[PDB]
């Protein structure tokens, strides 16, 4: 306890010097306030100087302590004293090395008190002395990491002195780059990421990060803390205003990118939505760093990894984009440009097709409604592509004796199946065009478009075959060019593609169904990139609300495009604006709070606030209720926050769907059909368990369609032993019959639910983190919203595709393989600063690779600490890669 | 009072207060950096009006009566002053001098019809009104 | 600080206010809903409500009568003890109406608007049955051919019954499990029920017998019952010594209850009625103890060991259990192996839970060989005297 004690030489008598000022000091608190002013200055620095020795002894004798209860409220009294006339109005030199301990008596409060308010409170205060001190803060630091006396406590606290910086009352460059951020960031996953999120102190960071791969390495584990600063920034979207953030997610690309780890880039990037920030991710990369790493690979993975929707590499705004990019970044151009295209993930495919052999039961059973049905069924066993590819090549038995819509379907489902081919899917569609009605011819080009996709990198490309198809003049022809065109590309801003579409899109209205998912096409060309806009899609939709909506299939399809369409920042959106802003109806009020998120590049304060003042449950025949089930949901706000967010907001998206079901008699029936794509959309935490409780009550309720809906989710895990649950739930699906019509609802859910040994379920989001966005999975969504299902609405149905490329193991540096990797198991959860979640090996052995599938395989990990490397890609085959960065060319790990 | 009349004020006040409270209560701004409250409640009331007493009167028993000495003068063929009766001194007032009407007959002064000689002098005008015959 | 402070105590505040609303939507008393399978299932209930079927009172039909009033008539008795004649409604559709079920009457006017489901005598016995859970084989000791052979009788017939129609061989009914305890006959018997994908409905001997004599006839019978009318039934009648014992009386009580049991699982099996669509698993570490009837086949048609393994199937015990756990593959886990043989599958995993006593005393995340050498000669010595094998292995 005893009173003053830093006015005593011995450094014992310290420890009760900090407790002191809760009675009072008697020396210390009357030299700093009212003996600085009142007596001379040359005099008080007799009294000043054996007071500043120890003062600053007692900063790291203080740290050796342990109280922060009877420390923290006695020091922070003592605080006021020095502020009055001991900052810098003593003398010129002795109050900058006398700032030094002071900024000790701050820390304990700044760390004691974890909140965002008492973080603000504490950086203001500390700032205005950051800049007195001008450099004494750095070397603080670097003494707490040599510890004097300190042997606790100044892990946490140290951190927040780096804290203190943000505000920037007065500091210019005295201290906002460079400051020792390194080891800080090493040791402290937790403080640092929010401090480095806000400051944009992480540029200097890809200066230092050659150096900071070093003790990522396997000295200590800084691959967690850069994990971490992701987290915080999706986050923080909510808690400071989408303007005032849009500019902190833009510098956090910047930096992620250039540093070698783009797992966190590619999440930010992807939630812009611009043409800019795709081409820089190669470029960036290379030039920091100046040997060759995993960092020139990573600017084509990172193309890879990321998962959007549809056809292989996703988003492929970016892969039209690297054409010219994998030319600069030069680790070879022949093999770069072999992998990076493609023809290496669809090769892959192919020798997968042998093991993975049919696991369900096929039928091509001829003649009738039969017919029809089990064209539909082929897709769906697999619910992508395995191996159908026998039964498709024989084109004879399905297709041609198919009969009206059901030659369509079959015929426009045939693309997806055939998608990871480069060729010899290619023959039979060229076959089907020649052949029967006009109904085989006009699906078969919409086939053409994604079978082509195989191989691109302008190496036979998708769009010189569309462009002539274009013309044709049937709106089912019309429909399959447009449409394979928006599915094939899934983003583009070339010329010739945006042209294409301009005077096209003539239809507002038609019988074919199918005609209306020709807006969903155009704005599907839109996403990932920034607007020049085809007027057409903009100009038809408002019409086409008032015109017809009766249909709700045809209905959902012409707004959602036209929001799509807008996204994105550009001049070219103003001129046509004014073209649509002329009329205004209660129809188009909607569609414009679908813009306002558009506009902006991507929002999710803005969206949030609007998802509260909403369209939601609301109709005055079904002319509010064409935006209102898909807002409800709330998928793309839950994935959109942190994969820790997502969680809880899961939780309020079930919760939501039961909400929308009390309120209308009808709406009911539809959010039982919402769930199965809700949770197909949102890569749930609730993921095995609720699909299959609902699927049970609903074979005893009457609607088989709920059945069918819920099937595309509750197929889980592919047979490894989840051959018993698949079987399970088949056999309940088969033994139901009733009619025909209810037997097709069935005998798809039945084949669905079944998948072939060793394939995978869906995703949508990247395979490290729950953000992603598809814009493929609304026109299923669209079309089973209605009673029963018909020959028409089941070709909208038969696609699923955004699923995986076969490897999830050994992206590697030198590899590319279907191969298998060594891996260790671990029950182990410790982490909460990672991607997704990835636990430490204990390095002790188990079969060989993590699972192929859509889950599972996320505890079981790479073992590369024989190889004594750090991954960068976290170990996961959700759809993530088990590959590590070294310093050297090519990773020199085991292979088994 | 008429149950129509009231009914309009009733709904009005009902309309804004629900309305209000419901975009007042599920907006967030608490988290956010504009905080003006992530719940805000939205209450109106209305009041009715109470029994008007403009300028004091007296009071005794259930009232047979009801006085003030500072007098106001009102209307012949307009009794708005709705009368108790046995008041004697209030009819007239105490007799008066400042009207047509001079009383020559003192204190008689009924609650009921008091003419007495309107010849004495005069001080204001009195149209005749054919009315009550008319109603005959 | 402050900003949380505020949003906890305004959150609860909420809570409160929001009191009317917690109620009807999330439940817990006052509409327990949330309008998407409710709205559908209450919808069905009230046409039926409306005419006479609620309140149901359950009753059963004690007899099919024609006399009094219309021709079809039957006598209901309720489960107050006062019978009633009722009529019979097509108002709603009679669907498992049997003499001697359960059926429902109403109480406003008695008449059978619909009965109950089929032999649901007993609710006791059902809510307690675990329906055919997934467990992994890597936790099922051993490789073993011990574990193969009780799969064809199981699995085989169940999963097609294809083969055996085709060659004209009657299809298993019967498997004996006996051997002494700690070699996983609970354990084996739950995998392969999940592996065929049957119903699965595990009871126990115990349950079977309850207090008045008679009460266990109605518990069993019941039982049978219900297995035969579902599609594919396996009950596994688990764990039986002394609960399944040899006829005998001894004038205080007797074997009385226990025999009630078991001479009303002969009574419907053989009868002159044959088992229905019910296939019978046994456990006993006690054959010693059986009545002669139970013994021969029609219901134990096959009799397989899964006792104590071989010396070769220990190791493969050894490899199993290493999977589940994050230990050491530089462990021998043949070594371990031999170094305590005559143990059942119990006792080896024991060892690995030992390993890892020493380990978490020295701080170690991770088992060691040291721990491990250690673990087995303790065993080898100690454990052997407690042991439950040369008692059970007798009777065996």
């Amino acid at each position: 306890m005893e009173e003053g004690g830093r006015d005593k030489t011995p450094v014992q008598s310290q420890q009760p010097s900090a407790t002191a000022p809760s009675g009072a000091d008697e020396k210390s608190s009357g030299k700093e306030r009212r003996d600085a002013g009142e007596k001379d200055k040359e005099q008080e620095l007799s009294e000043e100087d054996k007071q500043l020795q120890d003062e600053l002894e007692m900063l790291v004798e203080r740290l050796g302590e342990k109280d922060t209860s009877l420390y923290r409220p006695a020091l922070e009294e003592l605080r006021r004293q020095i502020r009055s006339s001991t900052t810098s109005m003593t003398s010129v030199p002795k109050p900058l090395k006398f700032l030094r301990p002071h900024y000790g008596k701050l820390k304990e409060i700044y760390e004691n008190m974890a909140p965002g308010e008492n973080k603000c409170f504490a950086a203001d205060i500390i700032s205005v002395l950051a800049m007195t001190m001008s450099g004494e803060r750095e070397c603080l630091k670097y003494r707490l990491v040599g510890s004097q006396e300190e042997l606790a406590s100044w892990g946490h606290e140290y951190v927040r002195h780096l804290a203190g910086e943000v505000a920037k009352e007065w500091q210019e460059l005295d201290d906002a780059e460079k400051a020792q951020r390194e080891p800080l960031l090493t040791l402290v996953k937790e403080i640092v990421p929010y401090n480095m999120a806000h400051n944009a102190e992480h540029e200097a960071c890809d200066l230092l990060m050659e150096i900071e791969q070093v003790d990522m390495l396997e000295k200590d584990i800084d691959e967690n803390a850069y994990s971490k600063v992701c987290l915080y920034l999706t986050s923080c979207v909510n808690y400071v205003p989408e303007p005032e953030n849009s500019a902190l997610l833009r510098c956090a690309l910047g930096v992620f990118r250039k540093f070698s780890r783009f797992p966190e880039a590619l999440r930010l990037a992807l939630m812009l939505n611009d043409m800019e920030l795709v081409e820089d991710i190669f470029t960036s990369c290379k030039d920091v760093v100046v040997q060759k790493q995993m960092a020139f690979m990573l600017g084509r993975h990172g193309v890879f990894l990321e998962l959007s929707e549809d056809v292989e590499e996703y988003e492929d705004l970016t892969e039209i984009m690297s054409n010219v990019q994998l030319n600069s970044n030069f680790l070879a151009l022949a093999r770069e440009l072999d992998i990076m295209e493609p023809k290496v993930p669809d090769d892959i495919y192919k020798t997968h097709l042998e093991n993975n052999r049919f696991g369900g039961s096929g039928s091509q059973v001829d003649s009738a409604r039969m017919n029809l049905a089990s064209s539909f069924v082929n897709g769906f066993v697999n619910a992508a592509f395995g191996q159908d590819k026998l039964l498709t090549d024989d084109g004879n038995k399905w297709l041609y004796k198919n009969k009206d819509h059901g030659m369509l379907s079959a015929a426009a489902s045939l693309g997806m199946i055939l998608l990871w081919d480069v060729d010899g899917g290619l023959t039979q569609i060229d076959k089907y065009l020649y052949s029967s009605e006009d109904y085989i011819k006009s699906g078969a080009l919409l086939a053409c478009g994604i079978v082509n996709s195989g191989v691109r990198n302008e190496c036979d490309p998708a769009l010189a075959l569309l462009s002539d198809y274009v013309l044709h003049n049937s709106n089912t022809m019309r429909l399959g060019s447009i449409f394979g065109l928006g599915l094939a590309y899934a983003g583009s801003n070339r010329e010739d593609v945006l042209t294409l579409l301009l005077p096209v899109m003539g239809d507002s209205k038609s019988s074919m169904e199918v005609a209306g998912v020709t807006a969903l096409a155009c704005g599907m060309i839109a996403v990932g990139s920034c607007n020049g806009d085809v007027t057409s899609t903009i100009l038809q939709t408002i019409m086409e609300k008032s015109e017809t909506e009766l249909k709700d299939t045809y209905a959902r399809w012409l707004p959602l495009g036209l929001g799509l369409n807008h996204l994105g920042k550009g001049e070219a959106i103003e001129a046509i604006l004014a073209a649509l802003e002329v009329v205004s109806e209660p129809f188009r009020s909607f569609a414009n709070t679908l813009v306002d998120v558009c506009a902006y590049a991507g929002s999710g304060n803005v969206l949030k606030v609007q998802q509260l003042l909403h369209i939601c449950s609301e109709h005055f025949d079904s002319k509010e209720k064409e935006e209102d089930k898909d807002k409800k949901e709330k998928k793309d706000k839950d994935k959109k926050e942190a994969p820790a967010d997502m969680g809880a907001h899961q939780g309020v998206a079930v919760l939501g769907i039961a909400l929308i079901a009390m309120g209308e008699e009808i709406g009911a029936e539809m959010a039982l059909r919402t769930f199965g794509h809700l949770l197909r959309y949102g890569e749930p935490t609730l993921r095995r368990a609720v699909p299959l409780a609902l699927a049970l009550i609903s074979v005893s309720n009457p609607r088989l369609n709920i059945l069918d809906t819920l099937s595309k989710f509750s197929h889980d895990a592919d047979p490894e032993v989840s051959y018993n649950s698949i079987f399970a739930m088949g056999m309940v699906g088969s033994g139901t019959n009733n009619a025909r019509l209810a037997a097709m609802l069935r005998q798809l859910a039945q084949y669905h639910a079944k998948d072939p040994n060793n394939l995978f379920m869906v995703r949508l989001a990247q395979g490290l983190t729950h953000l992603g966005k598809g814009t493929l999975t609304l026109c299923p969504y669209h079309s089973d919203r209605q009673l029963m299902s018909q020959v028409a609405v089941a070709g909208l149905l038969t696609v699923l595709v955004s699923f995986l490329d076969v490897r999830n193991i050994i992206l590697g540096k030198s590899h590319y393989v279907l191969y298998g990797l060594v891996a260790a198991m671990q029950p182990r959860m410790l982490v909460t600063f990672d991607e997704e979640l990835r636990p430490l090996p204990v390095s002790v052995r188990v079969g060989q690779a993590v699972d192929v599938v859509g889950q599972a395989g996320k505890p079981k990990t790479i073992t590369g600490f024989q190889t004594h490397t750090t991954p960068v890609l976290l170990a996961h085959g959700e759809r993530a890669e088990l590959a590590t960065e070294e310093f050297l060319p090519v990773t020199p790990i085991l292979e088994g | 009072e008429v149950p129509k009349e009231k009914e309009k004020e009733k709904v009005s006040t009902a309309v804004l207060s629900i309305t209000a409270k419901a975009k007042k209560k599920e907006k967030e701004k608490e988290k956010k950096e504009e905080e003006k409250m992530e719940v805000d409640e939205a209450e109106k009331k209305e009041e009715k009006e109470k029994k008007k007493e403009p300028e004091p009167n007296f009071q005794l028993l259930d009232n047979p009566a009801r006085v003030m000495p500072a007098q106001l003068k009102v209307l012949s063929m307009t009794e708005t002053c709705r009368y108790q009766p046995f008041k004697p001194l209030s009819i007239g007032g105490i007799i008066i001098l400042k009207d047509t009407s001079e009383d020559i007959e003192e204190l008689v002064e009924p609650v009921a019809a008091h003419g007495p000689k309107i010849e004495e002098e005069e001080q204001e005008p009195e149209p005749p009104e054919p009315f009550e015959y008319i109603d005959d | 600080q402050s900003t949380y402070s505020r949003q906890i105590k305004q959150v609860e505040d909420d809570i409160q206010q929001l009191l009317k609303k917690i109620n009807e939507l999330t439940g817990i008393k006052e509409s327990d809903t949330g309008l998407a399978p409710p709205a559908l299932w209450d919808l069905a209930a009230d046409k039926q409500t409306l005419q006479s079927e609620q309140p149901l009172q359950v009753a059963r039909c004690t007899k099919i009568i024609n006399a009094d009033s219309e021709d079809p008539k039957y006598i209901i008795n309720v489960k107050q003890f006062a019978k009633f004649v009722v009529d019979l409604s097509d108002q709603v559709a009679p669907t498992d109406i049997e003499e001697g079920m359960r059926v429902g009457v109403d109480r406003n006017k008695y008449q059978i608007h619909i009965p109950l489901p089929p032999k649901i005598d007993p609710t006791v016995t059902m809510m307690q049955v675990e329906e055919k859970p997934d467990v992994t084989y890597s936790d099922v000791g051993g490789c073993k051919e011990q574990i193969e052979k009780l799969r064809e009788v199981v699995e085989t017939p169940l999963l097609h019954p294809e083969r055996f129609v085709n060659l004209g061989i009657e299809p298993p009914k019967g498997v004996l499990l006996f051997g002494p305890p700690g070699t996983g006959k609970t354990l084996c018997a739950r995998a392969v029920a999940n592996r065929t994908d049957a119903c699965f409905i595990p009871v126990i001997g115990s349950e079977l017998v309850q207090k008045y004599v008679g009460e266990g006839a109605r518990m069993v019978r019941e039982l049978f019952e219900m297995a035969r009318t579902k599609k594919a039934c396996l009950i596994f009648f688990d764990e039986i010594d002394a609960i399944g014992g040899a006829r005998f009386d001894d004038g205080a009580g007797g074997d009385n209850e226990v025999q009630r049991t078991m001479l009303e699982l002969i009574n419907q099996l053989d009868g002159f009625d044959p088992r229905g669509n019910i296939k019978v698993l046994m456990a006993t570490n006690r054959p010693d103890t059986l009545d002669p009837a139970l013994m021969r086949p029609g219901r134990l048609d096959r009799k397989i060991e899964f006792s104590l393994p071989d010396l070769e199937g220990r190791t493969h015990i050894f490899k199993i259990h290493a999977r589940s756990m994050s230990v050491e593959r530089d462990i021998r886990f043949e070594l371990l192996a031999r170094l305590c043989p005559n143990s059942t599958g119990a006792e080896i995993r024991s060892v690995c839970t030992e390993a890892g006593m020493f380990a978490i005393r020295a701080r170690r995340k991770i088992a060691t060989e040291k721990d491990f050498l250690e673990a087995v000669n303790k065993v080898i010595k100690s454990y052997a005297k407690f042991s439950a094998t040369p008692r059970y292995m007798t009777y065996n």
